[PDB]
């Protein structure tokens, strides 16, 4: 139930990361947060604490989210006073979702047993770009050797297979 | 040592006040607000402590009528229980709940004796 | 770039909280009502275990949920 509470605030700050035209710093300082947060998970921890205040908790804030812009530091304190503070790494990554919808960026995961070269990752961008309808895309390239020579490539909750179930399909087809 | 209306929801109000300086459970608080303009009723209260919710908030129980109360009105915290005059004073008198008389023969100073109802 | 000295601000946070932090065996109080009280610590505290108040009066921990024990 937290991901759509997330999508509600990251939306609010989509909109006024577009009234203010200033959509490359309020991405760039929410990827921050986000890194700054994955770093270290006590921070959450002290800040659910008790014995601290309200006010000691926004001092905490605003000395330790210093750098990042004036909405993001507004909507951190606004996150805080609403006791909704648990949900800041789930609003920065439906406000990156939110960011790449904007620039036309689609994330996609291919795994191949050899990595595979930057000439490849730019043809499969360019063919998939026209297939998801964006204007461009990324690949996120693991290996995993049990495939066996081919790529099987995600684009978002599709999966595109062409490595090894070709050979699971014949055998589920000849049984 | 003043704490805030939160919530009105019929005969419960939350109040809220600062940190560190919450009531007792079963304390009386009392609201008295002055109209400060025509859109506004003057209202006089007498809230019983009932729980103590999460963040500094206070869920009480009101004596009398909530209708008039507004989200913001400052709360006063007497420092005790509902405070009952007791002794020979009381005898041949009808009383409210807080302790008032509702009979017309005066009221009871404040130098007398009163006793906690819990 | 900012995301470094953003983490060795609330890390150096962190490590000034931390001894004051100390929840192993104590804990604080959110929510007191009709003779139940939930807290706030007690990482260690087992399940129908005496527990004892700031005024001297015990307390029985039967609900060790997440955040809080009832």
């Amino acid at each position: 139930n937290q991901e759509v509470i997330a999508k509600r605030y990251a939306s609010a700050l989509f909109q006024i990361a577009l009234e203010q035209g200033q959509l490359d710093r309020i991405e760039e300082d929410v990827r921050a947060v986000r890194q700054a947060l994955a770093e270290n998970g006590e921070f959450l921890s002290l800040l659910s604490y008790p014995k601290l205040s309200l006010d000691q908790k926004k001092a905490l804030i605003a000395e330790a989210f210093a750098g990042v812009s004036t909405p993001v530091q507004n909507t951190l304190l606004l996150l805080l006073e609403r006791h909704r503070f648990g949900l800041v790494p789930e609003l920065a990554e439906q406000f990156l979702a939110l960011v790449d919808d904007a620039r036309g960026i689609a994330k996609a995961v291919a795994y191949s047993a050899r990595p595979l070269t930057d000439e490849e990752l730019r043809a499969l961008s360019d063919v998939f770009a026209q297939k998801v309808g964006k204007q461009t895309l990324e690949i996120e390239n693991i290996i995993d050797p049990e495939l066996i020579g081919g790529v099987r490539l995600r684009i978002g909750n599709r999966i595109y297979d062409g490595s090894v179930s070709g050979q699971l399909e014949r055998i589920r087809r000849q049984l | 040592t003043r704490g805030r209306v939160i919530q009105v929801m019929g005969p419960v109000v939350d109040v809220k006040f600062e940190n560190g300086h919450l009531p007792a459970i079963y304390n009386a608080l009392k609201i008295q607000h002055k109209a400060r303009n025509e859109n506004e009723v003057d209202i006089d209260l007498t809230l019983e402590v009932a729980l103590h919710l999460g963040d500094d908030t206070v869920r009480t129980i009101a004596m009398a009528s909530t209708d008039g109360l507004i989200r913001g009105m400052e709360v006063i915290d007497t420092g005790a229980p509902i405070s009952v005059p007791v002794g020979e004073v009381t005898l041949g008198r009808v009383f409210n709940v807080l302790g008032e008389p509702i009979d017309l023969e005066g009221d009871i100073p404040a130098d007398a004796r009163r006793d906690p109802i819990h | 770039i900012r995301a470094e000295e953003i983490s060795a601000l609330i890390k150096q946070q962190i490590e000034n909280y931390e001894s004051q932090i100390q929840v192993s065996d104590v804990g604080t109080v959110i929510q007191v009502g009709d003779g139940i009280a939930r807290a706030h610590g007690l990482d260690n505290v087992m399940s129908g275990e005496l527990v004892e108040f700031a005024n001297g009066v015990m307390g029985m921990a039967l609900n060790l949920e997440e955040n809080n024990v009832g």
